[PDB]
RNA sequence: CCGAUAGUGAACCAGUACCGUGAGGGAAAGGUGAAAAGCACCCCGGAAGGGGAGUGAAACAGUUCCUGAAACCGUGUGCCUACAAGUAGUUAGAGCCCGUUAAUGGGUGAUAGCGUGCCUUUUGUAGAAUGAACCGGCGAGUUACGAUUUGUUGCAAGGUUAA
RNA sequence: AUACUCGGGAGUCAGACUGCGAGUGAUAAGAUCCGUAGUCGAAAGGGAAACAGCCCAGACCACCAGUUAAGGUCCCCAAAUA
RNA sequence: GGUUCGUGGUAGGAGAGCGUUCUAAGGGCGGUGAAGUCAGACCGGAAGGACUGGUGGAGCGCUUAGAAGUGAGAAUGCC
């Protein structure tokens, strides 16, 4: 029996056409570059969910780095001192602190300096 | 309510045609007659016949008022092309378009 | 998630007066910098602006360590054949010292749409005296 | 096959200079109307497993029915003549119900013109009894001679 | 009153009636889980752990245990006629926060 | 007839190549790059 | 001589921001009450505006 | 076994049209509806075409008239856009607009980080190497008979028939 | 914690650079030809501005957790104006 | 059922599968709307599969098995 493409194909662009939504003119209109800017999307998310991480963890640094700055510490000697205290608060923690409650960082950072 | 006219299958290219039914869109009837009639264009006396039966359409279907009527909708949407050869030098044959046109448009009271 | 960022207006941008009177072109620069791109705020924001606006007064007595005065040579192409125009960090000191610090700080900050923006925040003067009286400048150390 | 079609013959145009892919004949099986690349010829699709494997089937699937209770066993299977209400009338005392393969041999006439307008039901001499036949029929309806025939056999 | 607890190889800031998806837990959809790992407890006089503040509790109840929206995960290897696509569902675990102690 | 299983083992599913990258026998279809191995019909005689 | 690339939507709809016709310069007439175009003869009234000719 | 690019070259006035001096080459092109009940009449228009009215289950079934995808062409408008350097996304992310197969939702995206299409061929290609204008269809390890090896099943010092 | 033997199925027979040891060359070549180790090929990630072949190191998937390698810590740009 | 060691990958070997057309058997859906087609924020580790609503107007799934013209983005492919 002969077997005629019929609606598979249609059926599987038409899924990465969609997936192309929001892309610039033709990238989600055509299949064929359609795929390939979903192929692309796809492996920048893929390197992008690693990048996050590491992109967070700077962004909390910085902002602890200003903290301990006016309480005359520099990230490197709260961290240190931290580390000495024995406290185990994460970065992200200890940034939303930075933000949200200074008076708890700034009781972190006596446990820090009373370390050194 | 709202009346509608079509020119189905014009002879004129799309192009040629958007470039003129721009200028009435959202015109009152009246002016949008007057703009088709000093605009010197061959789609303008087209547009004209499609826009006059469209006021006929809203006077005589709908009971609308033709002193209280603004063009509402006016688009044209490409018809079925008539495929040509032009000979051309060194015996190639070039293509040519004759491309058609569907001219619509809607007269609204306000 | 949960982590903080500033939006833009919510935190208030302050306005510095900075002494360059004897300091290292550089040294000054690197910290006016920082100042402007916020980096000094725990609620700094990379995408936003959470930084202070500064003005530098005495920029004609900012330091050139060496024979930097003589031998540090700024450039300027116009992008005509052989358009190459050149000054000394010294003559430039001496007759646009708003521009010798400006070129400085604007080396310093992001080389995007938001560090042009940050750099509109920077307002040097030669002398002492600046116009901004009515925005209530403190004195900033380094 | 590209052979086969009518026409081709001919390069359509020369190897090169045209500009364009190289071709070879109108009917190349890329081409619209071109020969099929491979796709089906005529062939057997017949073959027989060994002799005592075809037996042993053919046992073992009466077994299966014995084991199921739907081989049903008739002292005799007879019709004055063919009248198929008789027939559906005979299945109704039997309470057969479903398909049905009904096994007579000779004695038994009428049988197969009695039920030859019935959809489910097959009737076939006892010399005819297929592995397939029996598969597609839920209950065997079997007459005594038919059975020691059958036996004869097996 | 606020604390930070360790839970799933991280650390989240808990106030009382806050609603937190964690890494799966064991428990069921009621079920009143602990989390004897407390760093730090906020508010009027603040508690510093070294690490964990020595009999210190953050009491939940178990809201919904679920697979987060379906991400999926594709590398390509450009000219090596190489692909993969992966589905995934990060199992969570919803918890609504009683009590800092 | 409508539970057959034939007996385990007894039948396999036939290799197509050219068929994709995913099945590992896409493209060059098991063949490898050119050479005389990689042509239709291709393949010096027996010994 | 040839174009490198095709030309997008986007690119060919900017190029065409400018090809456009401007509305005619006309106004409505006094005798007529009719639109005409400003220093012709009217057709309507068949004269130009109100002086007769 | 095919089901209108298939199956004959040819489902249709096809070896036709068309091409060629000639031998010869050789297409495209199926579907209103159950029934013509195939749109009286009115209206704009020279007509074409349309809008009503009417027929019909349906006319967005209106004499090339089942369905009617994509490219491509338009109209409308929720979000963004005229200091910006862009393989066009991705991660972070305000603001604004929505509200779903209701779930750590949808649209848009100021601004920030990161980021050299796909394929082929190569020691090595973002490649200034090859191929593709786009979309759609079609388009490549098959069958026969032998060989060999693995698995399965039957029987077993036997096994098996061919015509 | 592999090895060997017997069977079924392959692909490969253009290699590249770096270090070390040689030849050819001019003790030139991103040269050529061997030996030997590595990486690339067929390896993404971090560093070396960018940079197959160098330094660090091997990606099963998710995380807004942690520690380290090379390399870094004035600003661009995370960390010492130690 | 658990511990331990693993899980980058081209040519290539091995395995398990998804989907297409057709057949058989069984069991179903469908003018109270089949296939197709459009849309969607659903489900599965992938191939993929549903559900709902529009369009459409008569056929089509599912299970087990069988058989293949069985899957396209590239051929300066053909139309
Ligand atoms: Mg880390
Ligand atoms: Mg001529
Ligand atoms: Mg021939
Ligand atoms: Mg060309
Ligand atoms: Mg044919
Ligand atoms: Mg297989
Ligand atoms: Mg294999
Ligand atoms: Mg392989
Ligand atoms: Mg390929
Ligand atoms: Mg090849
Ligand atoms: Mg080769
Ligand atoms: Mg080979
Ligand atoms: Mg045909
Ligand atoms: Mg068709
Ligand atoms: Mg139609
Ligand atoms: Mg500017
Ligand atoms: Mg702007
Ligand atoms: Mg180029
Ligand atoms: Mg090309
Ligand atoms: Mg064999
Ligand atoms: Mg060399
Ligand atoms: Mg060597
Ligand atoms: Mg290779
Ligand atoms: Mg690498
Ligand atoms: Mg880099
Ligand atoms: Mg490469
Ligand atoms: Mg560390
Ligand atoms: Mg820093
Ligand atoms: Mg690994
Ligand atoms: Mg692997
Ligand atoms: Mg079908
Ligand atoms: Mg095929
Ligand atoms: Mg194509
Ligand atoms: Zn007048």
């Amino acid at each position: 029996p002969r077997v005629k493409g019929g609606t598979v194909t249609r059926k599987r662009r038409k899924k990465i056409v969609k997936l192309a939504k929001g892309y610039y003119g033709s990238k989600h209109l055509l299949f064929k570059v359609a795929n390939q800017a979903v192929m692309k999307s796809y492996q920048y998310a893929y390197r992008d969910r690693r990048q996050k991480k590491r992109d967070f963890r700077r962004l909390w640094i910085a902002r602890i780095n200003a903290a301990a700055r006016m309480q005359d510490l520099s990230y490197s000697k709260l961290m240190h001192g931290l580390k000495l205290a024995g406290i185990d608060i994460n970065r992200k923690m200890l940034a939303d602190l930075a933000v949200n409650d200074i008076a708890s960082f700034n009781t972190l950072a006596d446990s820090a300096k009373k370390a050194l | 309510t709202s009346a509608k006219a079509v020119a189905k299958t014009v002879r004129i290219a799309p192009r040629k045609a958007r470039i003129v039914i721009d200028l009435i869109r959202g015109k009152q009837v009246g002016e949008a007659i007057a703009i088709l009639k000093y605009t010197p264009r061959s789609a303008s006396p087209i547009i004209e016949k499609v826009l006059k039966s469209a006021i006929a359409n809203a006077e005589h279907n709908y009971d609308l008022d033709i002193n209280n009527l603004v063009v509402e909708e006016a688009f044209v949407d490409e018809g079925p092309t008539l495929k040509r050869f032009r000979p051309r030098a060194q015996g190639r044959a070039s293509a040519i378009n004759k491309r058609t046109s569907h001219i619509t448009v809607v007269v609204s009271e306000v | 998630r949960t982590t903080y960022m500033a939006k833009p207006g919510e935190v208030e941008r302050k306005w510095y007066v900075i002494d360059a009177t004897g300091v290292s072109l550089g040294r000054l620069s690197s910290e006016v910098a920082s100042i402007l791109r916020g980096k000094n705020k725990p609620q700094f924001t990379p995408h936003i602006d959470t930084g202070d606006f500064v003005i530098i007064i005495n920029a004609g007595k900012i330091g050139l360590t060496g024979k930097k005065a003589t031998d540090k040579i700024y450039y300027r192409h116009s992008q005509y054949p052989g358009g190459l125009k050149s000054r000394t960090a010294g003559e430039m000191r001496t007759n646009n010292p708003e521009k010798l610090l400006e070129l400085s700080i604007k080396g310093m900050l992001p080389k995007n749409s938001l560090g042009r923006q940050l750099f509109k925040k920077l307002h040097v003067y030669g002398g002492s005296e600046h116009e901004h009286a009515a925005q209530q400048p403190e004195v900033y150390e380094l | 096959n590209r052979s086969e079609v009518r026409g081709g013959g001919r390069k359509p145009w020369r190897q090169k200079g045209t500009g364009r892919a190289r071709q070879g004949s109108i009917r190349s099986p890329q081409w619209r109307g071109g020969g099929v690349v491979f796709g089906p010829t005529p062939r057997s699709y017949a073959y027989k497993l060994p002799k005592k494997v075809r037996r042993l089937a053919i046992k073992s699937i009466l077994s299966s029915k014995v084991n199921e209770e739907k081989l049903v066993v008739l002292e005799g299977l007879t019709f004055d003549a063919p009248k198929t209400k008789e027939f559906a009338a005979f299945l109704k005392n039997i309470s057969v119900d479903t398909k049905a393969l009904i096994v007579v041999a000779g004695e038994s006439e009428n049988v197969e013109l009695s039920a030859r307008n019935l959809q489910g039901i097959t009737v076939i001499p006892a010399e005819s009894i297929s592995v397939l036949e029996v598969a597609k029929h839920d209950k065997l309806i079997i007459t005594k001679a038919a059975v020691e025939k059958v036996e004869e056999v097996l | 009153m606020y604390a930070i607890i360790e839970t799933g190889g991280k650390q989240i800031k808990v106030e009382a009636g806050q609603e937190i998806y964690v890494e799966k837990l064991a428990g069921e959809v009621g079920d009143v889980v602990t989390f004897d790992k407390v760093l730090f407890v906020g508010g009027d006089s603040a508690k510093v752990g070294v690490p964990f503040v020595e009999g210190a509790t953050v009491t939940a109840k178990v809201e919904k245990q679920g697979r987060a929206k379906k991400l999926t995960v594709y590398k390509y290897k450009p000219k090596k006629n190489y692909h993969k696509k992966q589905g995934h569902r990060q199992p969570y675990t919803k918890l609504t926060i009683d009590a800092i102690n | 007839l409508h539970e057959l299983k034939p007996s385990e083992g007894s039948r396999k599913e036939r290799n197509r190549v050219g068929r994709g990258t995913g099945s590992g026998n896409g493209k060059t279809s098991g063949r490898g790059h050119k050479g005389q191995k990689a042509r239709s019909g291709g393949g010096v005689r027996l010994g | 001589a040839v174009p490198f690339r095709r030309t997008s939507k986007a690119k060919k709809r900017k190029r065409r921001t400018h090809v456009k016709l401007q509305l005619p310069g006309m106004n409505e007439c006094s005798n007529c009450g009719e639109y005409r175009l400003s220093h012709h003869v009217c057709p309507e009234c068949g004269q130009y505006d109100g002086k007769d000719v």
